[PDB]
């Protein structure tokens, strides 16, 4: 998804 | 009864642990690698998780739709393991703060809503993404 949270850069 | 197999598993798991044997639960893996995954996360991501936790405030009064609203914001452009891991972090949260205020009712109903929005939302995406078995690979 759209990176819009620190955690989605570890997905 | 659910419940006279449950006692059963219970009993029979610790009589078997205590002999120095193992016997797990097929889910025994999948929760073990959450709570590790929440702790890492709230330890990780203290600021974007406060502004997560101050979106929500649970009283007698809240209904199923505020809490979706808010977890729909978290998944609004789609899924990923970081944000079921923020999801769940999310109702810990919650349940903490209904607990600080004397309001540990509220923990049942948090539960329940944190199962319908996992069966109806989250589910179809996990059996689509390697399952909870991903997960425990993964974050485990």
């Amino acid at each position: 998804c759209p990176a819009r949270y620190g955690w989605d850069y570890e997905c | 009864s659910q419940s006279n197999r449950e006692l059963v598993v219970d009993f029979l798991s610790y009589k078997l642990s205590q002999k120095g044997y193992s016997w797990s639960q097929f889910m025994a893996a999948v929760k073990q690698a959450l709570r590790e995954a929440g702790d890492e996360f709230e330890l990780r991501y203290r600021r974007a998780f406060s502004d997560l936790t101050s979106q929500l405030h649970i009283t007698p009064g809240t209904a199923y739709q505020s809490f979706e609203q808010v977890v729909n914001e978290l998944f609004r452009d789609g899924v990923n393991w970081g944000r079921i891991v923020a999801f769940f972090s999310f109702g810990g949260a919650l349940c903490v703060e209904s607990v600080d205020k004397e309001m540990q009712v509220l923990v049942s109903r948090i539960a329940a809503w944190m199962a319908t929005y996992l069966n109806d939302h989250l589910e179809p995406w996990i059996q689509e993404n390697g399952g909870w078995d991903t997960f425990v690979e993964l974050y485990g």
